[PDB]
């Protein structure tokens, strides 16, 4: 997993 | 959510509930009130999975309050505890169960008696002279077995409760940041501000 | 067990100028160690001066572009042929992407065009719909190779004014369409050298107020 | 990510970093992690980028619908609960959000609510949220007093993000500052860590661990 | 629990006109936590330079090991080891641990004192030699370094120009990697003088 | 299981062993794997006994209802109904079915339907665990337009070998002859076929 | 389900079912509301053709919707219970989501919305 | 979620100056067992399109039925069904491409790789690929399975880019296809000697060739090969 | 990697590409995959790069000692036997896939060895990720009684097929010709069909661009 | 693989296909699976190519050392050495080996050694993946004391069918004839055997 | 084992180490000294896996003491830290590694300088102005980045250390029962009894  | 205790004495029920709210390696809050007033003479403390606890407590509160308005009448602690148990008993076989353990402390105005009920997330109800949820019981139950008497006053109950909190603060691994203590009696619900 | 995703490789690049914007992308399409096509375009004119590319899993990429193109069409029907602004398109695409939050489009989407003040705009999306306007963005397989080069050459990062003791930064300025295309071509030739999934051909779509122009360049085919 | 917001004598300070990461890949250094819901309400974003960005802009639409229907600005409590009740419906689906709903209303005064994706909703004076929250806590707590001035409070919030930006690998880029008063929120600029660190090091005499 | 990306760090080496450059960041962390901003990854044995990225304990262990071996080499051979020879020694030593390897990405750099030829080389963790005319990269931001070096590099750069190219390659690569940065060091190596420069970079 | 169906001059013959196993135990040593879906359309069942039975029962129902409205169905029609069930429920079925029937126009026909739910029209078909051992033998010995007696010998010798090598196959060799004359059941016991 | 459009327009532009519902209200016992400077008072008529009543248990004309809001009515008694129940549920639901009790205007707006919904829904009067 | 049972191997194809060629062997494998030998994996649609299918045969037969039904549906209320409003290769492909992607999106794919070869009404060559994932691409040469690894390299030596298409005749193109089929027979363990080949030309139309065989095979050198290293006898 | 081996009239020829990969990244654009075991016995290696180099050198070393001990020129079968017994002992954990070729007093030889220790004989062989592309060419154009110049052409054409069509292979073509009675000729970079085109721009920075904190002279002398 | 060995009047013949596969790719289409361990003791190799080669090389070494001390070994002795290796290392080997040899006293002999490392002396033996398809055919067609030409036809027809049905088998059919006369190698190409 | 800190100031090294020893849901001890004196001017604190910590610490102590007797000479803190690192570096590739993290605080009598070394269980050595092991660092490092100065006195260092302990006691989940503080300087090692 994802973009944090 | 971790420590919730309950002690029924002669003329009142005393609920003690830890103030710490911990997420990961951070204590996010140290003044959390893990309880809701279901009716003027009925108080419920709670502990368990994050989110579920408050969502469940408030859902119960709303239902009991709705009943109070409809009938212009306060449900007995026994009636409220049975309602709460059934909700948890439904919940455990749901798609996603409420992982919430509760103590219900109430004063029955018709019987003129205090009543303490311990209900776990499975819907397992028991009336007790003193109760606890989680790891707290493993210390407090044996302590109360020894020091508890059924004819104790509210002041004696508070000293007995101090003895439990001290033992927990000594031997528990986690810092639970003390407790909020509330008393339920014939005159309703009130909070002890200095504990 | 059936795996619904795949990696079709390739890489894309969007740069925004003062009164223009470019969206480039290599034309190579691959699976594993095999070349599927040496010329399979993945940068598309979607109308209303919006160019779009959804790089990664080509099936999800094509599906997304197809749905956005259709979204533009219905925006005209429902709102009296109003021109879809780049910012409105970006928000619309977020909802398309997030619509499948629990079974995502495995793509890095980039759109380019002009904002409502006539200035160059590039928007970039993650697979689940988080978006941001930027001057500069590389996406896809060789993004990690190209992006730091862009930080250095487009946004002049880590570059200080000579003789100022590293106190005064190199001033930001808009690049010309000629200078931007040079950076695009050098970015893709470098990526082709050091990345196996990048090569064959480079297709650039340039967007000005006049319309959408195309340019094509050969890349190494090994 | 690193986000904080604390309550003090002069209202609320809100401070966030601007880094976005995909594993060890630094994806962006210029992300807006504060959402402007309305002139009196702010929301901070940590966790999944899309989840935060999507649901907090949605929250803003729900707050707008409230004031149309009720001819009155939504309370900070009501606004935070709309968000907390939403994420609770998705509990177990894998949403990843650590948010803070900050604002001022007449009936409540300055108020901060921590809301996260596993359904926790907490009112409080100080919160730090994100991978670098502990680093921000360390500086914030050790220097926090209720009687801070608006100038000192703004700096402490900025300095706390800088501390986290430095130590936490997944935080950095730049600091975004906000101040919330009785009149509404006020933006106090974007501060690049690239220049801010050396400026702070020199003027404050701190960061002696680093080769000057 | 990936040994090569716990501590983080990068090394890059380039060749120029009658010179070589080797550079490294200063970060040492434990995943997200930055711990030290003084951890140098470049060492030297006589005129031969060795940069090592990867698991920090092994970086230290190998430095000590190659110091050990080059010291005995010098005593017996009565001369300083050369880059081509040292490269083979590194390769041998790493492959000796084939099925229990040091988790490292070493990089040799130096000028042969006899021929005067600039020399650089890289290795994988089990000792496979990667010789190169142009540049060698290593570490958690190798992809970024490959991209920077491939675009920025040009042959036969003078020591002063080479410094600018290698520095800009390292800095911009480090800024796109969470586990690299926190300071940097660049060695410019000429036939009989070596200049060491600490770079100013963003400290996040 | 060892099953087969063979077209010949006068029509078609279906053949099968009689063994049903639960692991290495023989639950039934006199099983009838040749089953009637219509007057002159029969099928050989292999795979799961529960699945093949359930399928055959449904097909029989469909062809009975077909006959009430549209008259006698073709052998191809029967194979299509089998396929439809096997193909659409391929994730929950373990059924290898050979369909064999006699028309007056089309004469003898054989369709085989493997696990996937595909259909294959053939001159003859073999299936079941014991079929693997007789691919070589059946391919070398099969001829088109055989007589009734030749086809009976072909099936008998073939299944005899399948039974001999396959532990999952055995018992008696049942056969069903489909021609214009009618329907004839045949049986052959171990003492005869073992010593072929 | 029963779908019939019972409430419909007539040639003169009237919805007779809604107007006939007003006639039912006109038949109902009188109810009065007067608000003072710091209070509101709800008065209610009770017809005296009913002796032998038990006033302890007989449903009171004025009903509490919440601890701060009350509802009296005129017209069909059975119909009033449905509105009161819905109102009471909405009052608790508002406290649960808004963390604040309903305003009197909001509660009225809800009850009025329910009444309106039954004037253009199929199968209901 | 599926697993393929009875399978068909490589389908190979290429463009030439006036049209397209497509070929595929007549085998229906059952794992390592070469079960069925009379399987036609090239299915013509009208007189201007040929769909070549590899992978699961049961799903191939399903697709046949869809294409068969598509021709019927197109003819309904369509006076120009055999003229201007006849089915184009591009229509047939896009339909299949839609179905393939819809099926993968429902986690229940048609376990196939498909190549739609044909000639459009305006004389343009059509050659496009689609598979179980809904992935689509076009190229002067297209091939599935082992064909992708062994045929494409050979076919690309004839037509390496777009500009080579007008230079390539039907004789040269067919020769390369037939040569590729031989190489696949040498090296693909799930291939057969017997195959079908189809040519769709813009002038001469659809030519469908059945029962072709791989021939002119080199096996003689095998006699000289002895042992696996040292052995002389 | 693409490697091939082809037998001809009076000897044997082996060839290889020159790409070394690190996942999808091209680590070395011109590595040497042809290895000398003895003067007239050469080895093309694919698989784990370190293992191919390490195993070829070890056997090469032991072959040299064996040659000195026996006062004889080494034989290809000795290298073959020593390699396979080593590889077999390690049960495939040494990921070396080799094409061994050479001339010796017995004649000219061509073998392949796989990581688990199995060996094959042939007139034409191909190993590596681009072996199927190479084998397709070899199967199409190979014949009996090839000349020296025909075998080199066939071998390099097989490598080229890998270079263009396999993403794992690329850059240049190395060749080694081992003819009987003659010295083996190693043809490093026999073909170079993948030369990098001129860059659009020079990225030589103005001196002083990089900000510096400290300078110091390093002592390399004693 | 498809391999077999058949004893006959004058001695014994070993037969094998020439296909080696890595999955569905044919790594070698002209493999020699018939390998000499002694002058007139040969073996057919099936299973892992690396394991069977390693074993055969060791056996050859043992029989060479045997010959230096005790003279020519029997075919039984060779099979015992194969067994010893296969049995004692059964946990690390995937080898199905048929041993065949000619003595002057014992004439032609065939021993088969399956995965477990057991030994079985037989008149003829079949093994490898493609053997499953010809158990029926070989059992029906094998006769003892066949001539050289009959045995060659038997092996050719048998392996032809094995090759036809098994995808793992193919290429050319190699054979090795072991008699008092000497050792004769035979080869048969697809164009001949396919159309049998 | 949990909290160990280290602060090097102008003329001394200060090591603070938690007193709690917890096993399960019971704090077994609240007065544990997680340190050993390796030599008169060298002190090592430790934290990690139960049993391993003390066994490792005492093994090192014995080896350094053996050296002191043999040579009648005290090893420098740099020399001791290198010895300790090598032991851990050997250990990590053993059959069962020592899961112990250490801080080595020492005063070099030849250089007249305090020295603090942080070594983790992998054998990763770093010299620092201030150090920590475990989750402690996540709070203390940022705090020290801000408040630490290199020219601080021992008394200033102790106040800086109090600021760390307070922050840990506020935000850490577990109760670590305070710390034992020890100072290493030119006059050797001494313990602060009132903290
Ligand atoms: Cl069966
Ligand atoms: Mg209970
Ligand atoms: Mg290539
Ligand atoms: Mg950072
Ligand atoms: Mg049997």
């Amino acid at each position: 997993x994802a973009l944090f | 959510m971790d420590i919730i205790l309950g002690i029924r004495v002669q003329d009142s029920v005393i609920l003690a509930s830890s103030k710490a709210v911990t997420r990961g390696i951070s204590v996010l809050k140290d003044s959390d009130d893990k309880t809701r007033q279901l009716s003027p003479h009925t108080l419920m403390s709670f502990a368990g999975e994050a989110g579920d606890t408050v969502q469940f407590a408030e859902y119960i509160q709303a239902n009991i309050q709705l009943y109070s308005i409809r009938e212009d009448y306060e449900l007995s602690p026994q009636a409220v505890s049975s309602f709460v148990r059934q909700e948890l008993a439904k919940s455990i076989r749901s798609r996603r169960p409420y992982q919430v353990n509760v103590l219900i402390g109430g004063y029955d105005k018709k019987k003129n008696k205090p009543e303490l009920y311990q209900i776990d997330y499975l819907g397992t109800k028991v009336e007790l002279p003193y109760g606890a949820h989680g790891y707290s019981g493993f210390y407090t139950f044996s302590l109360l077995d020894h020091h508890y008497r059924p004819d104790m006053t509210t002041e004696e109950g508070l000293d007995l409760l101090k003895l439990c909190v001290q033992e927990l603060e000594k031997r528990m691994p986690m810092d639970f940041k003390g407790v909020i203590v509330k008393i339920v009696d014939k005159d309703g619900i009130r909070q002890v501000d200095d504990f | 067990q059936f795996n619904p995703y795949g990696d079709n490789g390739g890489t894309i690049l969007g740069i925004a100028g003062e009164d223009f914007a470019v969206l480039a992308g290599d034309t190579r399409n691959i699976t594993d160690y095999s070349i599927n096509s040496r010329y399979e375009p993945k940068v598309f004119d979607c109308g209303d001066n919006i160019v779009m590319s959804a790089n990664g899993f080509a099936a999800d990429g094509d599906a997304l572009v197809k749905r956005f193109k259709n979204s533009v069409k219905w925006y005209h029907f429902d709102h009296n042929d109003k021109k879809l602004s780049i910012n409105s398109a970006a928000r619309n695409i977020q909802h398309l992407l997030y619509g499948k939050r629990f079974f995502p489009y495995y793509v890095h989407t980039i759109i380019a065009g002009l904002d409502e003040d006539g200035k160059g705009a590039v928007y970039s999306f993650d697979p689940v719909g988080s978006y941001e306007r930027e001057q500069c963005r590389a996406g896809g397989a060789a993004a990690s190779l190209i992006m730091p080069f862009l930080d250095n050459q487009v946004n002049f990062k880590n570059q200080y004014e000579p003789g100022t003791n590293g106190k005064v930064k190199k001033p930001l300025k808009y690049l010309s369409v000629e200078e931007v295309i040079k950076l695009v071509r050098d970015s893709f030739t470098s990526a082709t050298e050091r990345h196996i999934q990048v090569g064959d051909g480079l297709e650039i779509l340039i967007v000005t107020k006049d319309g959408v122009r195309k340019e094509f360049y050969e890349l190494k085919r090994d | 990510t690193t986000t904080l917001a604390f309550r003090f004598q002069g209202g609320i300070i809100v401070a966030v970093d601007s880094r976005a990461t995909a594993g060890n890949w630094v994806a962006s250094q210029t992300v807006k992690k504060v959402i402007e819901i309305n002139p009196f309400l702010l929301g901070t974003m940590a966790g999944c980028a899309a989840d935060c960005q999507f649901w907090e802009t949605w929250l803003g639409s729900q707050c707008r619908l409230h004031e149309l229907r009720e001819k009155e600005r939504i309370s900070v409590a009501a606004a935070s609960k709309i968000l907390s009740n939403l994420v609770y419906q998705y509990k177990g689906a894998g949403l990843s959000m650590g948010t803070m709903i900050c604002g001022y209303t007449r009936k409540e005064g300055p108020t901060i609510y921590y809301v996260d994706s596993d359904g926790t909703r907490l009112k409080g004076d100080i919160f730090c949220v994100g991978s670098g929250q502990t680093f921000a806590y360390g500086v914030l707590d050790s220097n926090y007093k209720w009687d801070l001035s608006v100038e000192d409070a703004l700096y402490l919030g900025k300095r706390s993000i800088l501390a986290a930006a430095h130590r936490d690998a997944y935080s950095g880029g730049s600091v975004n500052l906000y101040h919330v008063t009785e009149d509404g929120w006020i933006y106090h600029g974007n501060h690049d860590v690239g220049e801010l660190f050396w400026k702070v090091k020199e003027e404050e005499g701190s960061f002696n661990n680093v080769i000057g | 629990s990936d040994p090569s990306s716990i501590n983080g760090g990068i090394v890059v080496a380039m060749t120029g006109k009658d010179c070589v450059a080797i550079a490294c960041d200063l970060r040492l962390g434990s995943q997200s936590l930055g711990v030290s901003n003084k951890f140098e990854k470049i060492f030297h044995y006589g005129h031969v330079f060795l940069g090592i990225t990867g698991l920090a304990t092994d970086v230290t262990t190998l430095n000590e090991m190659f110091r050990y071996k080059t010291n005995l080499y010098k005593l017996k051979e009565e001369r300083a080891i050369e880059p081509e020879t040292f490269t083979q020694l590194v390769s041998s030593s790493l492959y000796e641990r084939r099925f229990g390897p040091y988790f490292v990405g070493p990089v040799v750099a130096g000028i042969n004192s006899k021929s005067g030829k600039p020399f650089i080389a890289g290795f994988d963790l089990i000792g496979c030699i990667d010789e190169a005319k142009d540049f060698i990269v290593s570490g958690t931001a190798s992809d970024q370094l490959f991209g920077m070096c491939e675009s920025l590099y040009e042959p036969n750069l003078e020591p002063e120009d080479l410094f600018e190219t290698i520095s800009q390659a390292l800095l911009n690569a480090a800024d796109r990697d969470a586990l690299s940065g926190w300071g940097a060091v660049v060695y410019i190596i000429k036939k009989d003088e070596v200049v060491k420069r600490y770079l100013k970079m963003r400290q996040d | 299981t060892s099953i087969m169906a063979v077209t010949f001059k006068d029509g078609v013959i279906l053949g099968a062993d009689s063994r049903t196993t639960t692991g290495a135990y023989i639950a039934n040593r006199v099983t009838d794997k040749l089953t009637r879906v219509h007057d002159k359309i029969w099928c050989c069942r292999s795979g799961s006994a529960a699945d093949t039975q359930a399928i055959a029962d449904i097909v029989q129902y469909h062809l009975e209802l077909y006959t009430s409205q549209y008259g006698t169905p073709s052998t191809e029609t029967a194979a299509s109904v089998f396929k439809e069930l096997c193909y659409e429920n391929k994730d929950n079925l373990t059924a290898g079915i050979i369909v064999a029937g006699y028309d007056d126009k089309n004469k003898g026909e054989v369709y085989t339907i493997p696990l996937g739910g595909s259909v294959h029209k053939l001159p003859y078909a073999i299936a079941g665990s014991g079929s693997t051992f007789i691919y070589g033998y059946c391919d070398k010995n099969f001829r088109e337009n055989m007589s009734k007696e030749e086809t009976v010998d072909f099936i008998k010798h073939s299944l005899s070998q399948a039974i001999k090598w396959d532990g999952s196959s055995g018992g008696v060799i049942r056969m069903v002859v489909l021609t214009a004359a009618g329907v004839e059941r045949l049986i052959f016991y171990p003492d005869e076929y073992e010593q072929l | 389900g029963y779908d019939r459009a019972l409430s419909i327009f007539s040639p003169d532009g009237h919805i007779f079912q809604v107007e006939y519902a007003l006639e039912a209200v006109k038949r109902g016992t009188c109810a009065v509301g007067v608000k003072g400077k710091n209070c509101v008072v709800l008065g209610c008529e009770r017809r005296s053709t009913l002796k032998l009543q038990d006033t302890r248990i007989t449903p009171s004309k004025v009903s509490k919707i919440d601890s701060h809001v009350v509802l009296s009515f005129s017209g069909l008694n059975a119909d009033s219970r449905i509105l009161i129940e819905k109102a009471r549920v909405e009052a608790q639901s508002h406290r649960l989501t808004l963390e604040d009790p309903v305003t009197v205007e909001y509660l009225t707006r809800y009850v009025a919305g329910v009444q309106q919904r039954y004037t253009q829904s199929g199968g209901v009067r | 979620t599926q697993q393929p049972i009875v399978t068909g191997t490589s389908v190979i194809s290429m463009k030439y100056d006036n049209g397209v060629i497509i070929a595929a062997d007549n085998l229906g494998s059952y794992g390592s067992l070469l079960r069925f030998n009379g399987v036609e994996r090239l299915i013509p649609v009208g007189d201007n399109t040929v769909v070549g299918i590899s992978g699961d045969i049961s799903d191939m037969q399903h697709i046949e039925r869809l294409l068969k039904d598509l021709v019927t549906e197109n003819a309904y209320d369509n006076p120009l069904a055999d003229a201007e409003e006849a089915l184009e290769p591009s229509y047939i492909f896009e339909y299949l491409a839609t179905v393939m992607y819809q099926r993968r999106s429902k986690m229940n794919p048609l376990w196939n790789a498909i190549i739609v070869a044909g000639v459009q009404s305006n004389g343009d060559q059509f050659l496009r690929y689609v598979n179980l994932l809904g992935v689509t691409y076009s190229s002067p040469t297209l091939a599935t399975g082992f064909g992708a690894h062994m045929a494409n390299p050979l076919l690309r030596k004839v037509v390496d880019r777009e500009s080579d298409i007008p230079k390539t005749t039907v004789q040269v193109a067919e020769e390369a296809i037939v040569n590729a089929m031989r190489v696949l027979y040498y090296r693909d363990a799930r291939s057969s000697r017997n195959f079908s080949l189809a040519i769709i030309d813009k002038n001469t139309g659809l030519t469908f060739k059945k029962n072709l065989q791989v021939e002119n095979m080199k096996w003689d050198f095998a006699k000289d090969i002895k042992g696996y290293g040292t052995q002389k006898i | 990697t693409t490697i091939v081996g082809v037998k001809f009239n009076n000897g044997v020829v082996i060839a290889a590409d020159t790409r070394s990969t690190q996942g999808p990244i091209v680590a070395d654009k011109n590595c040497a995959k042809l290895h000398r075991i003895s003067p007239k016995i050469w080895c093309a290696g694919a698989g784990t790069a370190a293992d191919t180099e390490a195993v070829t050198q070890l056997i090469g070393s032991n072959i040299e000692l064996h040659s000195l001990y026996t006062s004889r020129e080494p034989r290809v079968v000795s290298a073959l036997q020593m390699l396979k017994q080593h590889l077999f002992k390690y049960q495939g954990h040494i990921g070396a896939y080799l094409i061994v070729a050479g001339v010796d007093p017995t004649g000219s030889h061509l073998f392949s060895i796989h990581a688990h220790g199995s060996t094959d004989v042939g007139y034409y062989l191909s190993l590596g990720s681009g072996s199927l592309a190479a084998m397709a060419v070899l199967e199409s154009h190979w014949k009996q009684d090839l000349t020296k110049e025909e075998a080199i052409k066939l071998a390099s054409d097989a490598i080229q097929a890998g270079i263009w069509n396999d993403l794992g292979s690329g850059s240049n073509v190395d060749v080694c010709v081992m003819e009987i009675g003659k010295d083996a000729e190693y043809l490093r970079n026999y073909l170079t069909p993948n030369v990098r085109e001129e860059k659009q721009k020079s990225y030589k920075f103005p001196r002083g661009t990089t900000a510096v904190l400290k300078e110091s002279i390093v002592n390399i002398c004693d």
